[PDB]
């Protein structure tokens, strides 16, 4: 078995990004976490 | 450095019998993009009788290429086909491949739980459409989700081939102003390569395996500020070599970014990530696709 997924679903036409900006949305991965705003040229942090 | 406009003004297989508005029925409308309605076409006379197809319809688009018909040399396995281009009353008319098995986000979420193999075949596919349009010199420049489809068979099917349109006065939009697949090149104005690509095709990747995008904000102002500045932590539900490819990805400088070496594409393709794609197979369709839209 592979490491363990997330459950991934999208709404497609996706809604435009400056409008809804309150509005949460349902639960899945929140996303990335922002470490800092080093604007690095690896956009990833080194494990 | 050359670059060329060509204007997309009229299109037929050659020598083939030319199309114009009464030779289509209206069917119905396939879906809403940034410039305007796609519709589904019936042709109604000639050899492809009875044929559906999807049309858009445009003021104008040109095709921008850099260093045989363009429009025939940009026929892929996985990007759509115009077979007809016709211009009437200053309108164009792009008559395209009906394509029959939806979007792949949407297939994707219906399925909710997959696996990083099941999103590793759409993006192989996806690699391949990209290279071809840039071995001839065009750049994708706005892959998004809307534009990557599949056909019946369950194949990725891209829905443009780098056109660059202006929609029609109806859709006009009173401010110009998607930047969640820019690269940062892009966000600073600086140009955009062919490794923009590659930057849109890991954030897709991204997406496609955790579900968000890399770079979140509230507007567009916000993201773009992401995108440059932004240092993230990798999700450690994804495969160490999925991180690896989206670390090679995922470099600011254009030149550092995998797929701009000398190799090119082939950097991509070796990676450790597409080990168990067959390129050669996958490019005669002889690889079945993780999920049949039928269903
Ligand atoms: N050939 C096609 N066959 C079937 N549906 C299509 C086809 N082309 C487009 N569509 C549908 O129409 C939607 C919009 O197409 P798209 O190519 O994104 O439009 P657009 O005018 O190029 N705007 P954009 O993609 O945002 O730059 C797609 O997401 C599909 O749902």
């Amino acid at each position: 078995a592979p490491r363990r997924r997330p459950p991934v679903k999208f709404i497609f036409p996706p809604p435009p990004l400056s409008s809804l900006p309150g509005f949460g949305r349902p639960r899945g991965y929140a996303g990335p976490t922002v470490i800092d705003m080093s604007a690095p040229d690896d956009v990833f942090a080194e494990d | 450095v050359s670059i060329k406009e060509i204007a997309i003004t009229h299109h037929v297989k050659e020598g083939h019998e030319k199309a114009d508005p009464s030779q289509f029925e209206l069917l119905k409308v396939l879906g809403q993009g940034s410039f305007g309605k796609v519709f589904l076409v019936k042709k109604i006379s000639g050899s492809d009788a009875r044929q559906l197809y999807a049309m858009k319809v445009l003021k104008k688009a040109t095709l921008k290429v850099r260093d045989r018909d363009i429009l025939v040399e940009v026929n892929h396995p996985f990007i759509v086909k115009l077979h007809y281009a016709f211009q009437t009353e200053g309108k164009l008319y792009l008559i395209l491949d009906f394509l029959r098995g939806g979007d792949l986000f949407t297939r994707l979420s219906k399925e909710v739980m997959f696996t990083e193999e099941d999103v590793k075949f759409y993006l192989a596919e996806l690699a391949l459409a990209l290279d071809h349009l840039h071995s001839l010199g065009i750049i994708y420049r706005d892959l998004k989700p809307e534009n990557i489809l599949l056909d019946e068979e369950g194949h990725i099917k891209l829905t443009d081939f780098g056109l660059s349109k202006e929609s029609i006065d109806h859709e006009k939009k009173a401010y110009s102003f998607t930047v969640e697949y820019m690269a940062p090149e892009v966000v600073n104005r600086r140009g955009h390569t062919q490794s923009a690509d590659w930057w849109s095709f890991g954030v897709l990747m991204f997406e496609m395996l955790t579900g968000t995008l890399p770079f979140q904000g509230k507007d567009r102002k916000e993201t773009m500020t992401m995108i440059l500045k932004a240092k993230l932590g990798m999700p450690q539900f994804l495969s160490p070599e999925a991180q690896s490819l989206l670390r090679m990805l995922f470099k600011r400088n254009p030149a550092n970014r995998l797929g701009a070496g000398p190799d090119g594409v082939e950097e991509i393709k070796r990676h450790s990530f597409f080990s168990t794609i067959d390129w050669n197979k996958l490019y005669r369709r002889e690889i079945h696709p993780p999920f049949k839209p039928a269903t």
